[PDB]
């Protein structure tokens, strides 16, 4: 008669703690989940503020394209100033 | 390329505004100078605005002409105060814009 | 004795069910993480690769600042240079005239 | 606070060749150019390098004169070819950094 | 100088065109081969959730069998 | 001159190279939330399949074990 | 991208000490603290260090533990001190650097 | 006769062309003191420029003293809170 | 030679007095440059150490973003601290009620 | 010293938002916390914000409350939407600024 | 530990009225040897000045005395 | 407690930091200004002292030539 | 006689311990019943 | 084999009367026990009754519910009185002759 | 006389009472307080 | 009456606890054995009857006896296979006219 | 009479020498003073 | 020892007339030629007369002056025609007899 | 006869003037010319 | 008439220029002789006149002699302590009856 009016309390004793355990298993399951939906929602974000960024140097690099683009043809100017200079300095050769 | 054109063109017997409307680069502005061209003569440089607002003038006109930009209105001015019958002159507006430099009709201004 | 019987030999599958629906979970939860250590990764790396690309519009910046004094400076010498000696040098060779 | 030095000098029948060593701006090198101030007269510009290899010189050299850049040796370079007795004059260098502007002590190049 | 250059940007084009037959490619194999293998999985998903709760319902059944036969021995036994 | 038949070429790459990101970065989302997707469903089907085994297994042995129940029974009742 | 290691850990009868080798933030130390899991139980916050070292511990262990810092060699230190066989626990240790959270594998302290 | 007909020649040279120059050179005094004062102005605005970027590092020190602050006293809050945990489950030692 | 003798005379003296007026102005020149280089070198010193702290600021900006992640964390990790197991311990503490 | 006053508190059947008013920190705002001590039991907390507008909320109440600051008003407000009989409580909102924890009286809000 | 700082910060505060001190004494000797050197030489300017122009007076005036003398010699030497 | 006497001799001393910071910066603009003034001023007065030097030698040495010329004059009309 | 008064002693006794065993019970099932109460905090 | 039919069910608000009817026994009526078994819950006790008349009743009823025999219509009475809304129970009389213990079918009182 | 014999029919059934009291004595008391206690 | 017992002890087994009695050969209805584990409320053991009839509760059932000997006058109680968990102090209890009596009580410990 | 006769020639001569002596000088200083008029360009 | 006295000064928008008075050489009047002096000027030549009549002129007023002799009344005319405003100058008649040179207190004619 | 006398005065008159002539001559178109276009 | 001069060359000192004429024993009036140098107007050197008396410019006064010979009918031109800007042509005039005459022109160089 013994042991199975007995033996019934070991078998209980996983129905019951695992019925309410798993359900925290269940929510680790959507809490790592979220974490995983979260940073999958940044990585999108990352990528945006990785395309202005993109677009920020490139301006910056067509800022000293154009930068440079003045120094050269305003150089160049210089150069053709100093050879006016030069000639009309060669002129005064003519008289002392 | 840009289109330049000038305005404020005129004669008195004092003062005067000169201003140089363009076509493109609005606030994105290099190098954008004023010239003079007496008669006969070469042409001259009087004034030069950078697009971040540093100016500086030719001693024969400084402490009476004053450049200033105007980003908004796509639009360069070049005042001139106090004029002088010496002055007179055709004032084209410069531009350097993708290294080449552009101009303008000019505006033959006569003091007089 | 008489309807324990069936407890016994139910709920040890019940618990049985349930013990292989923990190694289930507990392999879940071991590939949820590793997934979630993919995304860390890809981040930390996306966040330096943002970093570094700071201090390149840094550098830019720097860039431009210092090649804009030096067009200061060019117009700057352009008006003695262009203003002085060009208009002085042909009203001083106004002599043909 | 570059801090130049001219270098190279002397005296010719040909060919020569000159140095404006730069204590600092590796690399960092926005324009250096040439003066040369002739015996009695004042300065002038010959060559002009920039930090892309921008070289464009003077109508008086052009085609004679090269202005090449060092970069990782912190001089640059003005090589002297075909030379003319009109070119004995004293040569020194120029430096633009943070547009303060920076000369040399000079060198004197005699050639005749 | 802009000619050769501006060809050669076009030249990019055509490259990243090429990048087009890559994007392609990740479509035609990869998209393609998850989802088919998800809809049959599922389409399996389905098929065997129905079995077992038959099969749960075969187990209840037969086990309640098992019941009734073991008091049906004991009985015949006590006499 | 012939810019204006380049630079058009090159608006249509950049338009191109704008279709590659978009397209590529939505295929690469959908498949990976496609292949984490199939990975999970195949895990569920394979419990599934042990599941199966073990639980065909316990009713063809607890047919059995009826079956044996039924003979003792009818041996009971001749007794 | 830290990656932490720790050291130290055994069995005594007193006094023992663990280490989290860091794989980074040289100085750049944020918030480093030490977490145990005792055998059967979730995981408990004994020591916390801060960049500026603010140490502050839990009841538990408050007056018997020290955590310290060793900016030098990116190593944190918890000294145990005056133990009792409630300290048998696996020790590990944690670290927050740009918000995100690394661990470490752990060491075991048995101390009975 | 002859040497005081023509020496005059040799002394108008210099009161002729130094009256013109020297002017040249007052110019430069003007100019070169005109970029005097132009970098005074420049250095009385960029020791404004030093106040505000002074200020600046010490508010955002202020801001470094009041964010370890709240660590300093938000890891206690955790300390405390690691305390109530294990006292808790401290109370399960005597049922379990 | 009549009024020519004092015209030499006159103008060797109006050469001499503008011959050390020369002098003088090339002494006030050589002394307003070396005050222009004396702006310079303060200038250039208060040049460099506006940049230093530019950076000084940079790096505060860093140490304040990565300050604030940290407290991102810490606030967080109190949600399932103070909120979850505290508050749950409480509920399930209530057998007392 | 910042002294904290709530407001909004009330009884429906429905909604609410709870509001919380301080005495200093424009915007310089570090952790401001809102609490609950349901009665007979320890204070909790619920939702936190941060001077960045980053929010946390405990488990109990997320996907219903929402904690949202305001700068100008000198006042931080917690949304209550969806209430449910359980979450009546008083309500204190709390602060840190200069390191030491600031209260404030409560709200005692109850729905049932 | 805020009682003792903030006694030091006030320690801070006695150190900044010795750098009062500091400038007072810039202002006692640098600032007042500036101008009252400035006073004594501009009145030294202004007297140089005046005997300069008292100066070239008696050099022209007795430079015409002897341009008269010359013309007067002249005269009697060719008598 | 006592910081309410305290932080009111700490705003003091920085306001006692203002008054430093400020008068100092203008003696030290001031008094740059007044050396360089003054060097200039010293510079123009000795100068200015060269010049009488040389002048009052050149009256003293016109003079005896006029004197010597005008004893010319008179042995020539004694002649 | 004799013998019948000694029945009537043992039968006065047979019901009166029975008064003071089943007196156990109503405190027996009164502290069952406080215990079964119990497992309100488990269902 | 005696056999023991329940009665005096219903439904109340008050007090209301039990009733055992017995097969056999009239005056060797020995221990007479009434049993409520709570709703999904296990049997209980409530008084017991003997051929002498000694009744006792359990805690939970003690001065309230009275057990009396009733020898020559033999049944048992359980009378209800000052009744409490957690006595809604199926009621069941309990018996014992000859040492067998003899139930009945029970019958049900709901109080609520 | 013949009243004897019932004397002992009420210490007969009396006596098997008392066996059926103590056996639920068993059940009660000692069985399911203790054994209910732990659970 | 004076109800007095025996037979405990600390001990490593069987063991016999006995109650002597003051009075009533024969004459005395049920009498129990009660233990009382430290901590926990007395409860019942034994019972024996004046015929002789007999009963354990199942926590010691086939374990522990309860006897009699009318000609020494005390209730025996064998207590054999003890386990651990029958460290408890053993009182004897006892109805006679109706009047529960109890007794000093032995303690039995084993390990 | 003869002797005369030749004076008249040499009169005849001098007159007629100082008419283109004298025609020399208005082109003479018609270019000193155009020369003098560059003095414009120095006064 | 001839003595000249000049003549016909004035002031004109015109068509001036010019005499030199002489003290002797009635009918030997031998170089009579006038002389101009350009204010702040040298002094200038305009015609000639001789005592046969020959009179030329300077290229600047050739075909404009005319120059007579008046040997009775012993007066050398300048006649001035067709002027122009750059005829005012200081006006002096200059002589040549025994080969010495009589020149005049000269005179002045406006031309303006 | 007598007129003969005053040939010579007309001879003596008309040369000593083209002495003047050729003096003025020197300042005139070799001295003044020359001098001046130097300067 | 027919004026022919003479003595022309470039030497290292003092020289001598004669204008061969072709009539006229002492009855020519003025006679002068006029340099040019190259790149500037011709001008005036020396005047000699019938009777005798003579002038310079000044530029060579001291050091040009005129002088006539009326024997060989020749006017000279002693050109003594030349100087390097004494480079330019030489070439004599006349006056007879009024009609200018000039010559084929001789150059004297210096240096």
């Amino acid at each position: 008669h013994a042991g199975v009016d007995t033996a019934r309390a070991t078998a209980i004793e996983r129905a019951d703690q695992l019925a309410k355990s798993a359900v925290a298993q269940e929510k680790a399951l959507k809490r790592a989940e979220e974490r995983a939906q979260q940073l999958r929602a940044r990585l999108d974000a990352m990528q945006e503020a990785q395309d202005q960024v993109r677009r920020d140097s490139a301006t910056h690099e067509a800022k000293i394209a154009e930068l440079q683009a003045t120094i050269e043809r305003l150089t160049s100017e210089a150069a053709l100033a100093e050879g006016a200079l030069e000639a009309a300095r060669r002129d005064r050769s003519r008289l002392q | 390329e840009v289109q330049l054109q000038e305005s404020g063109g005129g004669l008195v017997y004092d003062s005067l505004r000169l201003s140089c409307a363009s076509s493109r680069s609005i606030d994105g502005i290099n190098i954008m100078r004023w010239y003079r061209q007496a008669p006969g003569k070469q042409r001259g440089m009087v004034a030069v605005v950078t697009g971040w607002g540093s100016t500086n003038y030719v001693d024969s006109v400084k402490g009476r002409f004053i450049i200033s930009r105007d980003s908004a209105k796509d639009t360069v001015y070049l005042q001139m105060n106090n004029l002088k019958p010496e002055d007179t002159a055709v004032y084209s507006c410069n531009a350097i814009y993708r290294g080449s430099e552009y101009w303008g009709q000019g505006t033959q201004v006569t003091v007089s």
